[PDB]
């Protein structure tokens, strides 16, 4: 009657895990895959898109650490710095 | 070390004097027709047979199992010094009453008992009881000596001299000294600062220990020589009691230590002032502990990025070698709090100032700190350039608070800056001044995120005799600097602390590293154990030197890392940088001659361990953190020798190649070049361990031999205890102040455990004013983990939440169940390892400020 989607599968394949648990702030996957836009993973990666200019990606834990890593500022959305674009 | 710029016993006229003293009868004895009995203290007249000087015993019984004794002259030409600023109140007083007397002998009762003294007039005796069980004698080998104050004007009494510096010596010969003996104990501790064992050796064929604050260049290891703090607070442990003495002289104080059915002698030697000491009968080291900070005080509370890794030297060049710094740690992914600028920074050693090519835009820099929530710490030694350009040295020259020479003007010595004079710290209005200058509009350049370093402040003078002050140089009111000696670096660490406190408007918590120390220096900061060496045997010695600071109050210790002189190799870095990560005041310096050691400098497998080792360290800092807060309200030791944790296991009662820190962790750091293994002492009969890393259960009392790699810092936790950390490692302190908290449960052999959480804003006093903090208690027994207030009186609005929580030595459940008021009961999904027993809760997701039970099924 209805097909329900399918869950999110770790990107090494270590754990397979509903999409709730995808940006959820707890770490579930050993590559970190599971948590791109949180601090939660030790080894996770976050990408500064930098519309306009060069992206570059930052360490998990530098993300609201209350510091300006990204020139966009991206980084920093729930941690009470505001980051200005300085990305020009 | 060059010993012949340091007094022996044999040089210092008064230790040469009392150390003649033999054993025998004394010849003071007690008037018992002059005794007077009131509710606060006895006193009673004492006389010395030949010479017939008489003095006056008052002896009180306090509250708190403590008995105090003070003995001064009846009738002095002059007054003699009574130790200032370090009693932090007027200590309560118990009742004494004769319950027994004869006519040499009056038996009193302390209140309501169990505890007695008995005074014997012929020859003058205390002995302190607990119901019939002898506790300690006072003068039982009739070293008692008071040198009684002499008309103004045999060899050294008067006139001395030492190398070519004189001492007048105005007064003459005025030294105090007495004796007291403690039966049943054979191991005693504390009488910091000396580089040597924990367990304090016999001096009877050699030295006594000194107690002198002084500048020893290159110092050396495994003697009695004084280094540049002074805690004249004795400790001693048996299997059936604890005991301190406390003997409150801030004079020149040598100490002989003998042993002898098993006993212990001490015997303590002043320059001056009066006779005033403290016994703390105990019973327990936590009662001694609690009676010593009865009277002395607590560790104050140090702001959370204080208890961060530090990094220095003497010296970064400039603003942009403190940026590259800055930089390359976060380049490296390794956290610091605190970058550290020494004498070079200043405008040619003139305090409170800024090189106008190395530093010439501070705030900026700041300010570049800052967006890296970082902070910077500079030094300020209390020695001020005579230069008539400089304000500080004009103020001070205009206002007279300079220290002085006999003949009145004003003391010049040779240091950092040439030709400088010396603040009288001695003086409150000295003090109020010096705190008044930390103000952001006196102290230009500076802002919040910049804390203080005292250096130089026993006080160090090069020029001076065993490189300080003239004996008779001249104080506040009149007093010599032999009679203030030792507490002049606490008044100096005292009134930059109130300083940082006062520039804030009295928000923002003080942090202050000082050299030199007293008793009460606790209340003001960190210390560290000075110019120590780039050698296996400093590293090693770290641990005895910061547990005999422990042991007397002083809990935020520390060494530098990496040893201040010379070159460590690589691998002697790496264990340096282990060995401080689990030490209380953390901090890599390094002296000018030094290659540069910043860790990312080394080798890929050397950084890779030292980013292990500060990785372990941030993850504990809300250990650390309660643990300072427990020193804070309690008096207990940061750092704790195992003898402290195992009372009645004598072979742990000399050990200190081992610490623990609090109840929870056992430490072991390696400490020689090319290990492959450490012997670790497991204690503790019906008692288990967890090694951190692995996993693995150990069951107490035992020795293991336990491999090691570089990369290894030999840890344990205890069963029965719980640990809180912070898994996210960000780049400082502060980035993790507001992040969730793991919680680490290692079960005891009874299937319990329990465990503490202090948090607060990281760095104000709202936590005393407002009441602006969280103190929880997390305890498992049965089946269930509950998180409960240990004190009502704290709240914290935090968004800081409880992401995970890891048992070990627990069997996997079919269910776990997460309860808290506010919220539909939770099922958490876990994880179990069943080769070590550790079961993971995944994300309870609940607030550390809440009420929750977590029920295994
Ligand atoms: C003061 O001393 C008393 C007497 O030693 C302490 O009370 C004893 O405490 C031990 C535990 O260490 C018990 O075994 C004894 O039964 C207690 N004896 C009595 C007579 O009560 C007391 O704890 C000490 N108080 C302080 C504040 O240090
Ligand atoms: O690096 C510090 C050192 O940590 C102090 O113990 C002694 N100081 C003397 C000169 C310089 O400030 C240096
Ligand atoms: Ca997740
Ligand atoms: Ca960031």
């Amino acid at each position: 009657f209805y097909e329900e989607s399918k869950p999110f599968t770790c990107l090494d394949g270590t754990a397979t895990i509903p999409f709730d648990q995808v940006n959820d702030d707890y770490c579930d996957c050993k590559d970190g895959s599971d948590e791109p836009g949180t601090a939660a993973c030790p080894n996770g990666s976050f990408h500064c898109t930098n519309t306009g200019y060069k992206p570059l990606y930052i360490l998990s834990s530098r993300v609201n650490d209350g510091v300006c890593d990204c020139c966009d500022g991206t980084d920093e959305y729930n941690s009470g710095t505001v980051c200005e674009n300085t990305c020009r | 070390v060059d010993r012949s710029n340091f007094k022996t016993c044999d040089e210092s006229s008064f230790c040469k004097r009392q150390r003649s003293i033999r054993p025998g009868l004394s010849p003071y004895r007690a008037l018992l027709d002059t005794l007077q009995l009131g509710p606060d203290a006895l006193t009673v007249h004492l006389i010395h047979e030949v010479t017939k000087v008489l003095l006056v015993l008052e002896l009180q019984g306090l509250q708190k199992n403590m008995t105090r004794i003070r003995i001064d002259e009846l009738e002095p030409r002059r007054p003699r010094y009574r130790v200032p600023d370090v009693l932090v109140a007027d200590p309560p007083t118990a009742r004494l009453s004769v319950s027994g007397r004869d006519d040499n002998s009056v038996e009193l009762t302390v209140a309501e008992g169990p505890y007695k003294i008995i005074l014997t007039a012929q020859p003058f005796r205390l002995d302190l009881l607990e119901d019939r069980s002898l506790l300690l004698s006072v003068n039982a080998r009739g070293l008692m000596a008071f040198e009684h104050q002499r008309a103004p004007r045999e060899p050294g009494a008067w006139e001395e001299t030492f190398k070519t510096h004189s001492d007048s010596k105005p007064y003459g010969p005025t030294s105090v000294g007495l004796d007291f003996s403690l039966p049943g104990m054979e191991h005693v501790y504390g009488i910091p600062e000396h580089a040597d064992s924990l367990r304090l050796k016999v001096t009877e064929g050699g030295e006594p220990y000194r107690l002198y604050n002084l500048d020893v260049f290159q110092y050396e290891l495994n003697n009695p020589m004084a280094l540049y703090g002074s805690v004249p607070v004795l400790l001693a442990h048996s299997f059936h009691r604890d005991l301190g003495i406390f003997w409150l002289n801030a004079a020149e104080t040598w100490v002989d230590i003998s042993s002898n059915t098993p006993q212990t002698d001490i015997r303590w030697m002043s320059e001056s002032g009066i006779i005033d000491v403290f016994l703390m009968l105990g019973p327990s080291v936590f009662d001694v502990f609690r009676q010593y900070a009865s009277l002395t005080g607590t560790q104050a509370l140090p702001p959370l990025f204080s208890l961060g890794y530090h990094q220095s030297r003497w010296n970064y060049r400039d603003e942009a070698d403190v940026l590259e710094v800055d930089q390359g740690f976060d380049d490296h992914n390794m956290p610091c709090d605190v970058i550290w600028l020494d004498i070079e920074h200043a405008d040619g050693k003139r305090y409170f100032t800024w090189d106008p090519t190395r530093f010439p835009q501070p705030l900026n820099m700041l300010e570049h700190l800052a967006s890296k929530r970082r902070k910077l710490v500079a030094i300020v030694d209390p020695h001020i350039k005579v230069d008539s350009g400089y304000r500080v040295h004009e103020e001070l020259r205009n206002h007279g608070l300079y220290v002085k020479t006999r003949d009145g003007s004003d003391y010049e010595g040779w240091c950092w800056p040439g030709s400088a004079s010396y603040p009288d710290f001695t003086n409150p209005r000295m003090r109020a001044w010096w705190s008044n200058m930390f103000s952001f509009d006196n102290y230009e350049g500076s802002a919040p995120n910049l804390y203080v370093w005292n250096d130089m402040n026993e006080p160090s003078v090069f020029n001076g005799p065993e490189v300080t002050m003239l004996k008779d140089a001249v104080h506040y009111g009149g007093w010599e600097h032999r009679d203030i000696h030792n507490i002049y670096g606490l008044y100096v660490h005292m009134a930059t602390a109130d300083g940082l406190i006062q520039r804030s408007g009295g928000i923002e918590r003080p942090f202050v590293l000082s050299r030199a120390f007293f008793s009460g220096s606790q209340r003001f900061g960190a210390v560290w154990t000075g110019d120590n060496t780039a050698e296996w045997d400093h590293l090693k010695i770290s641990i005895p030197m910061c547990l005999s600071l422990a042991l007397v109050g002083l809990s935020f210790c520390g060494a530098d890392v990496g040893g201040f002189f010379k070159n460590p190799e690589p691998e002697l870095l790496v264990r340096w940088y282990q060995m401080g990560a689990y030490q209380p005041f953390f901090r890599a310096h390094a002296h000018l001659d030094t290659g540069r050691r910043e860790p990312w400098l080394l080798a890929s497998q050397y950084q890779d361990a030292i980013r292990d080792a500060l990785f372990q360290r941030y993850s504990l800092l809300p250990f650390w953190y309660t643990l300072f807060y427990q020193a804070h309200k309690e008096g207990f030791p940061v750092m704790r020798p195992l003898w402290v944790q195992y009372p009645e296991d004598m072979s742990t009662f000399s050990i200190e190649d081992q610490f623990m820190l609090g109840d929870a962790l056992l430490i072991h750091p390696v400490s020689d070049a090319g290990a492959h293994g450490v012997q670790v002492y497991l204690p503790g009969q019906e008692e288990v361990w967890y090694d951190i890393q692995s996993y693995q259960k150990h069951h107490g009392p035992q020795t293991l031999y336990l491999p090691v790699t570089l990369s290894s810092i030999p840890v344990f936790q205890r069963g029965g205890t719980i640990v809180p950390r912070w898994m996210r490692v960000r780049r400082s302190s502060d980035c993790m102040k507001d992040d969730p908290i793991t919680l680490f449960v290692a079960l005891s052999p009874q299937g319990t455990a329990q465990g503490e959480l202090f948090l607060d804003d990281g760095h104000t006093f709202n936590y005393q004013t407002r009441h602006e903090f969280l103190l929880r208690r997390f305890s498992f027994s049965g089946s269930t983990l509950v998180s409960s207030s240990a004190d009502p009186k704290g709240h914290l609005e935090t968004p800081i939440w409880i992401e995970r929580v890891v048992i070990m030595g627990a069997g996997k459940p079919a269910a776990v169940v997460l309860q808290t008021k506010g919220s539909p009961e939770s099922r958490l999904s876990f994880q179990h390892d069943p080769e070590t027993s550790v079961l993971i809760l995944r994300k309870p997701g609940v607030s550390v400020a809440s009420d929750w039970s977590i029920h295994l099924r």
